C-alpha cells in the first residue's frame, strides 16, 4: 500500500480514487480528504450481515472484535445498523455480546469457553486467518462445529492460509468481484469525465518547488465529484458517498463443500436472491435451524440482607442446622456457595454458607411454580453498587450485583432491589413484589 | 558458523588468549559478546566489544581482571584473561549477530578453561574385562591424574554404544574416574578391543587394551 | 535488577500433551508494541540455538509445536505436541533495559518409556591393582527417571562411601535414562572379599535390582 | 446515596454522610446503640423489623420515599413471562402473608 | 562523533547556538556530540527530504532537532510520514514544529514541544475556577482529538460540585443563525486560526464580541502574538508557550541535552550506539529492526531540574504556560504564570450594574463557612466572599484574597 504516495497529496490537494485496499484507515477523514475508493473497506459486510437478519428471520449473535482500528470501526458501523425498530413480534437481534480477538494470537480458549455456554448457536466475526485457522481446530475440540452452530466469518477466510479450515458448510459471500482492470479503469474515467463535463464550469501549484500553499479548487471540485454520477459503468450503476463507498448493492453467496465455495445465492439492490441449489451445514444438515436450546440453570447472587436473607456458617459435615419454626416445620435450607468472605479482605475460606429469609422459601416455590432448575451465589462485594467512575478512563461503572449482572457473569437477582431510573434503564424489571419506603 | 578456541589448563591468577573464529560472515555489522557457562549451569557472560572496538564493556568481576581485543583482518577477536580464579573454570562460548538487533543470537560448542593448581599429570588407564562371562563390561579404570576435559571414546572413535564417563572426586588434587561400554557377551569373551582414554587438558592420548582377567 | 525464576527445573511430561513451561519475572519486561527477551534452547551437546524472539516471535525452522506466550512478568510456553527429541537444555535470557540476567534454567524428561535396565558387574582384575585402587563398575541403560537410588554391598556391609556416579542423558531413540557406577576400593580389600554387588530401584523396579558376583 | 447525590438541596448533608459512611448495616446498627452515631436512614421493613426484635431502637417519622422491590432480569430475557404473575398468585393465596408469619 | 542537526528557518542567532552549545563544561559526555548546519529560508519539503539525504551523505547523522519560523502541522504530518516511519527521531520547539495536530504514529520516534489540548483545557478550568466564571455554551470546528476532548471535559465537569451545564456542543466541520443561537457570559471555543478571521467576521454580525463577552482559546491556534488580524475582537485571554523568556539558545541546549542524555544512557547502560545510516530508500536493510532500537530512554529526561516525560500524544507532561490577554491594540499581554497545575496572583484583572456590598457577620444571615481547598473552594450556592488581609499595620492590608463564601438568609 503506497501510503506516502497518498500522504504527498493532501497538500496541494487532488481527488484520489483507491482501486484496491479495503483499508478503514483510509476513510479518516481528517486526513484523508478527498481519497475515494472503488472499493469499500470490510465494515460492509456488517452491513451484510445486517441484511442477513430477515433472510431466515435470526436473532442472536455475539461478536468478536479484533482489537484494532478495523474491528472497531465495523463495530461502530453495526452498532450504528443496530438503531431500528423504532415502531410505530421483537424477535430480532438480541444476544449482541462482544468478546475481543487480537489478543488470541496465543490462546483463545478463555473466549470459547465463555462462548460455548450462553446458549450460542451463531456466528462471530471475521478475523485475521492465521488466528482463524488456530480457533478452528480450538473451537472443533470444544465441539462449536456441531450441527445446530451456526457459521460464518466473511472476506478474509477466502485466503489460503485458512486451510486448516472450516467444518464443510460455512457461509463466504463476494460483494464485489470487480477485479477486470479494463472495468477498473474505464469506469474511473467516465466518471472523472463526467465529473470534468462540469468541471468546464469557469490552477494547480509548480509541485513542490518553494510555494507550499493549498489549491483551493481540489477542495471545490470535491463537491462537483459530490455529483458526478456515472450510472452506465461495467460494473453498472457507480455511485459513491462522502468517504468512497462505492455503494455496490450486489453479492454472491457461497459455502463451503469439501472446501469448494458452492453458491448458495446473491444479492440485488434490495433482493437478496437465493439461487437454492443445496444448503449444508457444519453438522451436515440440509434445514435452516436458529435459536439455540433455552437452559433451566439459573445462578442467583445476593448479599446477606435480614429477614429476606440469612447467610449462617454451616456445620461440620457441611448441611446447615436441622431448625425448625414455630410450629415445628423445618426452615427450607439452601448451601449457598457465597465468595471467601469469612473476614474482611480475602480469607482463606470459601465456604458455601447457609440460607434462610423470605427470597429463599420464595426462590424454592418459584422453582416449584415454574419448573427449573436451580443454582446459587453471593455476591463478593456486599455492595449494592453504584455507577463509579473508574479512574482515568472517564467511564461511569456499576459494582456489586451490577457488577456481575451487567458483565453477564450472574443470571437473575432477588434481592432489596431499590428502584430508580438507571438500574430500569440497565435491566428490565418485574412488578414490585413487596412495597417499601 | 562459529568456533570459540584457545582454552586448556591454567593456574589460579593465571593467563590465557581465547579465540573466537568466525565461520561464513562479515565481521563488523554487529555487535560482540561472550559468555562462560560453568558446569554448574551459571552463565558468566564475559565482555562486550564493539565492531571497532570502540564501545568495550566489562562487568565488576571482569573489571581489573580479564581483557579483550581484536583482530578484524583475521576475523578472530579475544579475550585475554588474568588474575583467574575457581570461578572462571567453566567452558566458554560467544554471542554475535543481531544486526542492530542489540540482542545476540549465535553460539557455539566453545571450549573448556579450568583454573586449578594442581599438576599436570599423564593418567593411568588398566582395563575390566569379566571372565562365563554371563554379564559382562568392557570397562577400564582412569585413575590418579589432573586436569578435566575428559574425552574417552572406544576402538578409536568408531564405537558409540552408550559410553558413560564419569565425574569425579579429588583424592590429594589428583582425580579418579572410570569408563564402562558393554558388549553382549556373544561377540566378546575373547574379540579384544583398544580404548582411547584422551584427556586434552592432560594432552595425553594413552592406549590401553581390554583383556579378560579370566576365561 | 530484573530476576527470572523459572518452574518446573525438571520437568517431565508425556508426548501429545500440552506442556506448560513456565516463566516469571522479578518486573513487567514490556511496553505496547514489544518487549526484550529472547527464548531458545539446546541439547547440552548442542551449540545455543535461537526460538523463540521478545515474547513469542519464531526464528528459522524450529517445529512449530513449541507456543510460547507471556506477559508482565508472567511468561509461558505451550508444546504441543511433546516430541521425543526434546531433552534439551534451555532457558530465556532477561534483556529487558539488562541483557545480563538469565533465567533460572529448566530441563526436559519425558514420561513415556519406563522400564527396568540391564544390570553387568564385574570386580577389577590383576592388572588394576597396580594402581592401587578398585573398582567394580556397574552398568543400566533401559530406565526412566534419571536420578536412581544406587546401592552397593561387599558380603553383607553396606558400602555406601566411595561411590561413583555417572548418569547421562535419555536416549532420544529410546526415552530411558542412561547410568553406570563404580564401586572404589583399595587394592587390599579386594583381595579378602568376592561377593560385590550393586541395588538399583526404578518406576518399574519395587525391589532394587541385585546381581552378584563371585571373585 | 444517587438520591441524595441527585437532591441539590441534600447536598449540605451529603458531605457529613461522606464524613460518616458506613460499610454494612451491622455497623450503623451497633453505633446508635453505641451513641455515636445518631441516625441512619435505610429502608422501613428492615428498620422495623429490627426495631421489634432489638430492644432500644425506635423510628421516628413517615415514608421519606416510596418504592417496591423487584426482580433483576438481563434485558429482553425469556422469563420476563409469568414472574410478575406468579407475584400475583401469590398475592392471591396470601403466600407472602404466610412468609411474614414465617 | 555523534552527528546531529539543528536549522532554524528564518533566525540569524548562530552565536546563541553556539552559546547552547558551550562544550567547556560538558564533564560527563559520550561520543562528541557534533551539530552544525546552515539555514534556507525554504518552506518546500521535499527540498527538505533531499536535505535529509543530504544529512545521511554527510554520514553521521542519527537522529536531528529543528524547527522552523512559521506555523506550518503539514511539516509535522510530513515528519509522521517520514521521519517516524525510517528512525528519526525529532524534536522541535518553534511555531508549527511545536505544533502537532494531526496524529502521532505507533511507529514513531519523533515528539514536537507543547503540552495536550486536554491539558490545555485543565488550565482553562483552573483559571476559570480562580475567577469564579461558567461557560455557558460551546463552539468547536472540526480537529483531530475533539469528541474525545469534549468527553473529557464534560465528564470533568460531571464529577466536580459547580460545573459548567450548558448547550451542548455546535460542531462546525445558517452560520449566523448558529451562532445566535448560543449564549454565554464567557463562551469556550476553538477555531483553526485561518478560519477564526472569518469565523470572528460572523461573530461581529452576530454581536456576540460585542456582549461583553470574553473568548479563550488554545495555545496552538493562538500562533505567534506578533501578527493579528483586526478582525479578531479585543479583551481575549488565552494560555500560551512562553514566547516571552524561552529562545533560541534555551530551546538548543535543551535538544541537545535530551539528546545526548538519550545516548548517555542507551550506549552506557546497554553499550551499544546504533549506526548512522547512508541512503534514504536503501538503508531498509537494517532499519527493518523494529526492536531494541526503540528508545525507552526518550520517555523519561531531565536536566538540571527542568523535567521532560511525555505522553503517546506528542505533548509533554510537564509544561510551563503563561496566560496572555489580547488587548485593543492586536497586543497579547501576559496576565498570568501557569506552573505544574498551579497559577500565580499579581495581574488578576477580574473584568453599571457593579455595586459595591459591604456586611457584618451576624447569625443566621451571614457566613457560617470556611473555604474547602480542593473540589470547587467556594462548594454550592455561596457566593465568594472577599474579605481584607488584617496584617501588621507597617505593609498594606490586602483587600480580598482570602474569601469565604456567603450562604445566609
Amino acid at each position: 500500500t503506497p501510503t506516502p504516495v497518498s500522504y504527498t497529496a493532501g497538500f496541494y490537494r487532488i481527488p484520489v480514487l483507491g482501486l484496491t485496499t479495503r483499508m478503514s484507515i483510509y476513510s479518516d477523514k481528517s486526513i484523508h480528504l478527498s481519497f475515494l475508493r472503488t472499493v469499500p473497506p470490510y465494515s460492509h459486510q456488517s452491513s451484510v450481515w445486517f441484511e442477513m437478519m430477515r433472510v431466515y428471520n435470526w436473532n442472536h449473535i455475539i461478536l468478536l472484535v479484533s482489537d484494532d482500528h478495523e474491528g472497531r470501526a465495523a463495530q461502530k458501523r453495526l452498532e450504528t445498523l443496530l438503531e431500528e425498530r423504532e415502531s410505530k413480534n421483537k424477535r430480532g437481534p438480541k444476544a449482541e455480546k462482544v468478546l475481543q480477538f487480537d489478543p488470541g494470537t496465543k490462546n483463545v480458549t478463555a473466549l470459547l469457553m465463555e462462548a460455548r455456554e450462553l446458549e450460542a448457536r451463531v456466528i462471530i466475526l471475521s478475523a485475521s486467518e492465521d488466528d482463524a485457522a488456530t480457533v478452528y481446530r480450538a473451537a472443533a475440540m470444544l465441539d462449536m462445529t456441531g450441527s445446530g452452530y451456526v457459521w460464518l466469518v466473511g472476506e478474509r477466510e477466502i485466503s489460503g492460509n485458512a486451510l486448516r479450515y472450516a467444518p464443510d458448510g460455512i457461509i463466504g459471500l463476494q460483494l464485489i468481484n470487480g477485479k477486470n482492470e479494463s472495468a477498473h479503469i474505464s469506469d474511473a474515467v467516465g466518471v472523472v469525465a463526467q465529473a470534468v463535463h462540469e468541471l468546464l464550469e469557469k490552477d494547480p501549484p509548480r509541485g513542490c518547488v518553494g510555494n507550499t500553499n493549498i489549491w483551493k479548487t481540489g477542495p471545490l471540485f470535491k463537491r462537483v465529484l459530490m455529483s458526478s454520477k456515472y450510472a452506465d459503468g461495467v460494473t453498472g450503476r457507480v455511485e459513491f458517498n462522502e468517504d468512497g463507498d462505492r455503494k455496490f448493492a450486489q453479492y454472491s453467496i457461497m459455502n463451503l463443500q469439501n472446501r469448494k465455495l458452492v453458491q448458495v445465492g446473491i444479492y440485488n439492490g434490495t433482493h437478496v436472491i437465493p439461487n437454492d441449489r443445496k444448503i449444508i451445514w457444519p453438522g451436515g444438515e440440509t434445514e435452516k435451524p436458529r435459536g439455540y436450546q433455552m437452559s433451566t440453570r439459573l445462578k442467583i447472587v445476593t448479599i446477606h440482607q435480614e429477614p429476606f436473607v440469612y447467610v449462617k456458617p454451616t456445620m461440620s459435615d457441611g448441611t446447615c442446622k436441622e431448625e425448625f419454626t414455630v410450629n415445628g416445620d423445618p426452615v427450607k435450607k439452601v448451601i449457598c456457595t457465597g465468595p471467601n468472605d469469612t473476614s474482611p479482605g480475602s480469607p482463606r475460606h470459601t465456604v458455601p454458607q447457609c440460607c434462610y429469609g423470605f427470597c429463599i422459601d420464595l426462590l424454592i416455590k418459584l422453582a416449584r411454580t415454574m419448573q427449573f432448575t436451580y443454582e446459587v451465589h453471593l455476591v463478593a462485594d456486599g455492595k449494592f453498587g453504584t455507577q463509579e467512575r473508574v479512574q482515568n478512563s472517564n467511564k461511569k461503572e456499576w459494582n456489586g450485583m451490577m457488577g456481575e449482572l451487567l458483565s453477564g457473569q450472574a443470571d437473575m437477582i432477588v434481592a432489596p432491589l431499590t428502584i430508580n431510573n438507571e438500574r430500569a434503564q440497565y435491566i428490565e424489571f418485574s412488578k414490585p413484589f413487596k412495597y417499601q419506603g | 558458523k562459529l568456533q570459540e578456541s584457545g582454552g586448556g589448563s591454567v593456574k589460579l591468577g593465571g593467563s590465557l588468549k581465547l579465540s573466537c573464529v568466525v565461520s561464513g560472515f562479515t565481521f563488523s555489522t554487529y555487535y560482540m559478546s561472550w559468555v562462560r557457562q560453568t558446569p554448574e549451569k551459571r552463565l558468566e557472560l564475559v565482555a562486550v566489544i564493539n565492531s571497532n572496538g570502540g564501545n568495550t564493556y566489562y562487568p565488576d568481576n571482569v573489571k581489573g581482571r580479564f581483557t579483550i581485543s581484536r583482530d578484524n583482518a583475521e576475523n578472530t577477536l579475544y579475550l585475554q584473561m588474568s588474575s583467574l580464579k575457581s570461578e572462571d573454570t567453566a567452558l566458554y562460548y560467544c554471542a554475535r549477530r543481531d544486526y542492530d538487533g542489540f540482542a545476540m543470537d549465535y553460539w557455539g560448542q566453545g571450549t573448556s578453561v579450568t583454573v586449578s593448581s594442581a599438576k599436570t599429570t599423564p593418567p593411568s588407564v588398566y582395563p575390566l574385562a569379566p571372565g562365563t562371562n554371563s554379564m559382562v563390561t568392557l570397562g577400564c579404570l582412569v585413575k590418579g591424574y589432573f586436569p578435566e576435559p575428559v574425552t574417552v571414546t572406544w576402538n578409536s572413535g568408531s564405537l558409540s554404544s552408550g559410553v558413560h564417563t564419569f565425574p569425579a572426586v579429588l583424592q590429594s588434587d589428583l582425580y579418579t574416574l572410570s569408563s564402562s561400554v558393554t558388549v553382549p557377551s556373544s561377540t566378546w569373551p575373547s574379540e579384544t578391543v583398544t580404548c582411547n582414554v584422551a584427556h586434552p587438558a592432560s594432552s595425553t592420548k594413552v592406549d590401553k587394551k581390554i583383556v579378560p582377567r579370566d576365561c | 535488577d530484573i530476576q527470572l525464576t523459572q518452574s518446573p527445573a525438571s520437568l517431565a511430561v508425556s508426548l501429545g500433551q500440552r506442556a506448560t513451561i513456565s516463566c516469571r519475572a522479578s518486573q513487567s519486561v514490556s511496553t505496547s508494541r514489544y518487549s526484550y527477551m529472547h527464548w531458545y534452547q539446546h541439547k547440552p551437546g548442542q551449540p545455543p540455538k535461537l526460538l523463540i524472539k521478545y515474547a513469542s516471535n519464531l526464528e528459522s525452522g524450529v517445529p512449530a509445536r513449541f507456543s510460547g506466550s507471556g506477559s508482565g512478568t508472567d511468561f509461558t510456553l505451550n508444546i504441543h505436541p511433546v516430541e521425543e527429541e526434546d531433552t534439551a537444555t534451555y532457558y530465556c535470557q532477561h534483556s529487558w533495559e539488562n541483557p545480563y540476567t538469565f533465567g533460572g534454567g529448566t530441563k526436559l524428561e519425558i514420561k513415556r518409556a519406563d522400564a527396568a535396565p540391564t544390570v553387568s558387574i564385574f570386580p577389577p582384575s590383576s592388572e588394576q591393582l597396580t594402581s592401587g585402587g578398585a573398582s567394580v563398575v556397574c552398568f543400566l541403560n533401559n530406565f526412566y527417571p534419571k536420578d536412581i537410588n544406587v546401592k552397593w554391598k561387599i558380603d553383607g556391609s553396606e558400602r555406601q562411601n566411595g561411590v561413583l556416579n555417572s548418569w547421562t542423558d535419555q536416549d532420544s531413540k529410546d526415552s530411558t535414562y542412561s547410568m553406570s557406577s563404580t564401586l572404589t576400593l583399595t587394592k587390599d580389600e579386594y583381595e579378602r572379599h568376592n561377593s560385590y554387588t550393586c541395588e538399583a530401584t526404578h518406576k518399574t523396579s519395587t525391589s532394587p535390582i541385585v546381581k552378584s558376583f563371585n571373585r | 446515596d444517587i438520591y441524595f447525590r441527585r437532591q441539590v438541596e441534600l447536598s449540605t448533608m451529603y458531605r457529613h454522610m461522606e464524613k460518616h459512611n458506613y460499610e454494612s448495616a451491622a455497623e450503623a446498627i451497633q453505633a446508635v446503640r453505641d451513641n455515636k452515631l445518631h441516625a441512619f436512614i435505610w429502608d422501613s421493613a428492615v428498620l422495623e423489623f429490627e426495631a421489634s426484635q432489638k430492644c432500644d431502637l425506635v423510628t421516628t417519622g413517615e415514608l421519606f420515599f416510596r418504592s417496591g422491590f423487584g426482580i433483576g432480569m438481563r434485558k429482553d430475557s425469556p422469563w420476563k413471562q409469568q414472574v410478575s404473575l406468579s407475584i400475583l398468585k401469590s398475592h392471591e393465596n396470601g403466600f407472602m402473608e404466610d412468609l411474614d408469619k414465617t | 562523533s555523534i552527528g546531529i542537526a539543528v536549522i532554524l528557518v528564518g533566525t540569524s542567532d548562530e552565536v546563541a547556538i553556539k552559546d547552547a552549545h558551550e562544550k567547556d563544561d560538558f564533564h560527563h559526555l559520550s561520543v562528541v556530540p557534533r551539530v552544525e548546519l546552515v539555514a534556507m529560508n525554504e518552506t518546500d519539503p521535499k527540498s527538505i527530504i533531499t536535505r535529509i539525504c543530504d544529512l545521511m551523505s554527510d554520514r553521521k547523522i542519527q537522529g536531528v532537532v529543528f524547527a522552523d519560523d512559521t506555523d506550518q502541522e503539514a511539516i509535522a504530518q510530513i515528519l509522521d510520514f517520514i521521519s517516524a516511519q525510517t528512525l528519526t527521531p525529532i524534536l522541535g520547539i518553534h511555531g508549527g514544529s511545536s505544533m502537532i495536530m494531526a496524529d502521532k504514529d505507533e511507529s514513531s520516534m519523533f515528539f514536537q514541544f507543547g503540552p495536550s489540548i486536554e491539558q490545555q483545557a485543565s488550565v482553562m478550568l483552573n483559571i476559570m475556577e480562580e475567577y469564579d466564571w461558567y461557560i455557558f455554551s460551546i463552539v468547536t470546528t472540526y480537529f483531530p482529538g475533539y469528541q474525545d476532548f469534549v468527553n473529557k471535559i464534560r465528564s470533568t465537569i460531571e464529577n466536580s460540585f459547580v460545573g459548567w451545564e450548558l448547550e451542548e456542543v455546535l460542531l462546525l466541520d445558517k452560520i449566523q443563525n448558529q451562532l445566535k443561537k448560543l449564549q454565554s457570559p464567557i463562551i469556550l471555543l476553538y477555531c483553526t486560526k485561518e478560519e477564526a478571521t472569518y469565523i470572528f467576521e460572523v461573530a461581529n454580525s452576530v454581536g456576540l464580541t460585542g456582549y461583553g463577552y470574553t473568548w479563550i482559546v488554545p495555545s496552538l491556534v493562538a500562533g505567534d502574538t506578533d501578527t493579528v488580524p483586526s478582525e479578531f475582537p479585543t479583551g481575549l485571554i488565552s494560555v500560551s508557550y512562553d514566547e516571552w523568556d524561552y529562545g533560541l539558545p534555551a530551546r538548543v541546549r535543551d535538544g541537545i541535552a535530551i539528546i545526548t542524555t538519550a545516548a548517555s544512557d542507551m550506549l552506557s547502560e546497554h553499550s551499544f550506539i546504533p549506526e548512522p545510516k547512508s541512503s534514504c530508500y536503501n538503508t531498509h536493510e537494517k532499519r527493518i529492526y523494529q526492536s531494541n532500537m526503540l528508545n525507552r530512554y526518550l520517555i523519561n529526561v531531565t536536566f538540571e531540574g527542568r523535567d521532560l516525560s511525555f505522553s503517546e500524544d506528542g505533548y509533554q507532561m510537564h509544561p510551563k504556560l503563561v496566560i496572555i490577554l489580547l488587548n485593543k491594540e492586536r497586543k497579547w499581554e501576559r496576565v498570568g504564570k501557569w506552573k505544574d497545575k498551579s497559577l500565580q496572583m499579581k495581574y488578576y484583572v477580574w473584568p453599571d450594574d457593579h455595586l459595591s456590598i459591604v456586611t457584618l457577620e451576624e447569625a443566621p444571615f451571614v457566613i457560617v463557612e470556611s473555604v474547602d481547598p480542593l473540589s470547587g473552594t467556594c462548594m454550592r450556592n455561596t457566593v465568594p466572599c472577599q474579605k481584607r488581609i488584617i496584617s501588621e499595620n507597617k505593609t498594606d492590608e490586602e483587600p480580598g484574597y482570602i474569601k469565604k463564601c456567603c450562604k445566609g438568609f
